């Protein structure tokens, strides 16, 4: 029914392994740039949105992809980066979401270790309605309604009438 | 203490638009006044004449077919709809406000389609029947035909229909 | 020295809205003037004709039922309300300003309900009786009917009602 | 769930403007209402009179000659055009919306030419025939002449043309 | 006195309520047939009452109110019966009713121009004979042309000149 | 009653539909030739029905509707036949038809001023003899001048004064 | 050299509002012109007809009772007031500008009272008599009644009152 | 593919303003429509009546004397001018667009002269003759007098002048 | 090459306001046009009728007494003034533009005096005589009375005054 | 009656221990990241607001939650972070407050020690009316009002009248 963040992490890993065979390893929280064409997904920031009228909390998450590559293969990482951007134009990751909004793609300087020097941040935002809807007003089912009249009114004699009856 | 709204639901004919109704505007209720200065007065007093018209403007953001199909019907007061809301103030006492209305859906407005944004259709209903219950009991009950302008239970046109025979 | 306002209270019928009345606007009092140039003059002098109408516009931010129920009553000047204010200037001498008014609550305006903000209802009263006491004593006392336009105690229409027999 | 639009195509006479049509605006459909308060009522009910006019405003950004040449033709309803759209919501179920229209291309507006920007011509068609199919089946079918105002299959003027003999 | 205006209106014809389509009424203009009179020994004429003149009471509807079209030009003149109700709410609440019983000939059905996108406004007119206006249930006008009844506020203003013509 | 107005309109002439160019109609103003009557023993005259007067039924078109120009001033007066249809939709859906069969002389073709950038508006007028209005298929007016037919709602209102003139 | 204003004083009836008068606007003086093209001309010349009306709009920021009490008086030209100003330019030569005026205080406008800001009342006087002395000597002396439109000492309506006998 | 404009040239009478013509606006061509609903229809169809007027508004930024001297001439259609443009799209295929026009230069507007900025004069020509060739061949040829409204070669008023004898 | 203005001088009656005239606006010259479509035409040609009125709006920033004293004079065309300007373009060739004018100073507008800013008075002259020489020789010479509308030396109403006898 | 900051600190600790059993320790000012799934609440900034018309001072406090976790369990801390965000949509903490406004959630670099390297700042704002209301104008209770007349006026004889009296 409703979405979960673990349901979101599994489907973005799932589709990106199909479309990118040159990307050897697309993990959602890995480390250790063990080999050349690696892509490490992240989470940058999850922000509020226009709250819908139910119990779901609207959140747009700045999803983030980091394309790890040894230096000297910068062009080989833009071709990985162009593969991610062409995905994000219509992609809902098959999970009842809104299509993801692409934000930017550029080379950054990480706080982390730089043995694999060249990394390309590819970040995008997509809205989430996490959680269950919550009903608040009235919980009176169709099985409970009796409709009397003016003389058939009172705690002495009950209004002997159901709403599903004869024709 | 102020009342932050928390929950929002809109019905059209029973179909739950709970969720994708981002904006909704109840009709502003305006007394038809008139700046009246007669002989023995200087500043104009204002006299009721009834109400003016009532437009409610919600704006769903999908190609609906469950709200689109109530445009341009041969009968007015066929689109009705029931709003449900919930203001939450004063130690979690969420007051249930409902605002059920009725009337001709007088305008369906699809916005600019710039190939990649949301839908955000816009709607406007020329409300005839309007019923606002804040915390269970009645506040505003405005039936234009039959003259049933009723404030919190009492009918303010009870003295009028006895004079007019209605 | 300028006067920063500090305290704000609004009554409707005695019920203390001290607290959640974020905005309030007293009626601007406007003389009904007329650019009058007769024969022996070039620039037009302006002549009083009385006042124009008076709208006071406060905007509470809750589903009230204690201010909503004074809309559309069968009698004007039934909603009255009493404002209380306190400007503080000149070494803590907080001058008590009250502005009690009266008239038809001519418009109740619920804003956009975008499912998560405050309420911020809007109101407008077509003020008939208006009484403004700054620091205890009278400043503006405007009764439209009976012609009782009175400035700081003296009735500026005392010479008029003797001519009209009122 | 809201519906983010994904694909946009515009035809004029079959020629694919798929691509360079950055903005497009379908006609807002407005019922010709009238605030009607008769004797036994206070608030005005609103009565249909038909629709008002329909302008669709797309804005291509090239010197076309395939859309320019439908301005000022000797016959109205010669420019027709077919829009095609695709809202995508609820687990990749992209609903195919088409909005085929017809009418006089009433205005061709070339913008400012500040020597280096895009073209962005602007257009406006006084739509006569308007047909909106959301997900295959019909929603709005508005033929002004012959009175064929039809909502989701049923003709809301079927009772009118029997009275008028059309 | 209180500021008191017209707010709402109603029309009955032979009991049938026009609660849905009357945009306008018109009570009959009661006017004295004034003959200005300057004679020997005065100036600035003094306007002797000669009697009233004809009393057309126009109104209009904009639907196919066939129950109002059936009373045009019948064999029985003064068979159109009807009241022109109307309440004046004042400022202090309770509304003062004004009703006006009519009895005359529907001498005019004037269908408006049908501009196909505007209203209809079937404008009518009744040259009434009998005329009785009430205010808050209290009598003000009895105007009966034949058999000489002009009773202003209940007291007959032609009774002194009816027991001399021998009517 | 329901709020009920005019929405759409149609005009036929000898069967030919004017479904494309009629901006306006005008049904003939049915009015009684009222002769106000004050006599000995009364005041405030009582308006005896004398009969109707002439019934011009104007309308206008703004094209070269030559099928409407051919009926001007023929040798056979009362050879212009035509109906003035029109539907009143009300508020509760189903529309109440009003048709009006005419038979008269097209006594006026008034071509408008041709201001070269405005409409045309060929204003016409028919001094009708025969006149039959219907509402929802039910009869209200038969007005035939010659051979004495004034039948209000199906019952003949001149039949008592036609079997004494010996018509 | 431009003239930066330095000092500002406002009187009402002698009472020094030196200090809390943050904004003040003298009346713009406008000739009642008329685009007049007669026979032998193409462009319209403009002809004086006199002046139009004069509103001066100062805005004090306190609950005054020394400026409030001149609203709605039974006599116009009872509120007079004297402005005093000081433009400083050209090596400290501060030119003393005064602008004394007179007329009906036609509008008293209390702003929004959002419970914590300044007061900022607003005022507007329909100026009859207006006298502007820049650096001691006269510049503008506008008396509407008696027709005393005088520019820098000379009366521009001296030739008019001899013709009219005033 | 969109068409970014690259080159801009304006002539007035042959004199090359290639360079300093920063802004130029061709006339928007508008059909004189009319919302027409007759008897047997509900929505109004729109009918051509001809075109409305045509103003082209270029704005040169110098004291010209080669464009200033065509203001207020005794003959209209004396100022003509020829625009030349070049949209570049679809692999360097720069389409040559020219827009030659003709008419009275109806307004010469010098802006604010704040002593140090550019000139930026403004112009407006009430275009009579308008001829727009996109890529060599004709698109819009609008001669108001003689009724020569021609779209891409064919004259849409060929059937009209045979009826009117022109 | 564009023309950046460098020097600005304004005279009123010979007195050099060289310096403190921060903004100045020459009159926009507008032909009195009329959208004229007769019988044998579809688009409306525009026909001259003469010019419309001419307002020049400079705004000095001091209490002048040398420009204030030309307001409300008994004679129009008494205020004249001479503007002098200097556009500099095309290798230091500073073209001397002068714009001498004449007419009634129709409005003197002192702004808000918020006790500490500049003066910035505002002015407006209903220009009758207007003479614009760009680089020594004449461009625009507009005398409304006597009909002397002259463009770059030649009088465009020379054929008119022979017909009218002027 | 009115709120206190110590009443606010106790209730946010109270509810968050019920909803989050995976969060071992939610203290409002702790330190010492002694074990893995720790959450340390904070105070970032308390800012003014629109002052109500009484003696309460309106304050919105940027409340702040820091989710301390050893590195390598980044996904295990977003699941803690998603639990806090789903709380803050309607939460008034059962204390007569306005519902809290969620602001952001992202990984930050603290000034403090980074043995527990990975921390997730979750901050939100909620308005506070701290303090007592203050009456200023008039303190005249219902026990004190006497209403005389014109002859019963003066310091000689007192106006002998109470407002609660006979019927």
């Amino acid at each position: 029914q409703a979405v979960t963040l673990e349901a979101l992490y599994a489907a973005i890993e799932q589709v990106l392994r199909e479309r990118l065979p040159e990307a050897q390893l697309i993990g959602f929280w890995p480390g250790v740039p063990e080999n050349t064409p690696a892509v490490s997904l992240e989470i940058a920031e999850l922000l509020p949105e226009r709250d819908p009228g139910t119990g779901e909390s609207a959140l747009l998450c700045r999803l983030q992809a980091r394309i790890m590559v040894p230096p000297g293969a910068d062009r080989q990482a833009v071709s990985i980066a162009c593969g991610i951007v062409r995905t994000l134009r219509e992609q809902t990751w098959n999970l009842s979401l809104q299509p993801a909004r692409f934000v930017r793609s550029a080379v950054d300087g990480s706080r982390e270790e730089l043995k694999s020097l060249r990394v390309w941040l590819v970040e995008w935002t997509q809205s989430l309605r996490l959680g269950d809807p919550e009903w608040a007003w009235e919980d009176q089912p169709p099985g409970s309604l009796m409709l009397g009249f003016d003389p058939q009114t009172g705690p002495g004699h009950e209004p002997d009438y159901f709403a599903p009856e004869a024709l | 203490i102020p009342q932050t709204l928390t929950n929002t639901n809109l019905f059209i004919d029973g179909v739950s638009f709970a969720g994708d109704v981002p904006s909704l505007t109840l009709p502003k209720l305006a007394v038809k006044t008139e700046q009246y200065r007669a002989g023995g007065m200087d500043a104009p007093v204002s006299i009721d004449m009834g109400l003016e018209a009532m437009e409610a403007k919600f704006s769903t953001n999908g190609a609906r077919r469950e709200a689109l199909n109530f445009f341009g019907l041969a009968d007015q007061s066929a689109f009705n709809g029931v709003f449900r809301g919930s203001f939450k103030g004063q130690k979690g006492a969420s007051v249930p406000v409902v605002a059920t209305l009725r009337g001709l859906l007088k305008e369906v407005d699809p916005g600019d389609w710039k190939a990649g944004e949301k839908a955000e259709f816009k709607y406007a209903v020329a409300v005839s029947y309007y019923k606002l219950e804040v915390d269970g009991r009645e506040v505003y009950e405005i039936d234009p035909v039959n003259g049933v302008r009723a404030i919190n239970g009492v009918d303010q046109l009870a003295g009028m229909r006895n004079d007019l025979g209605l």
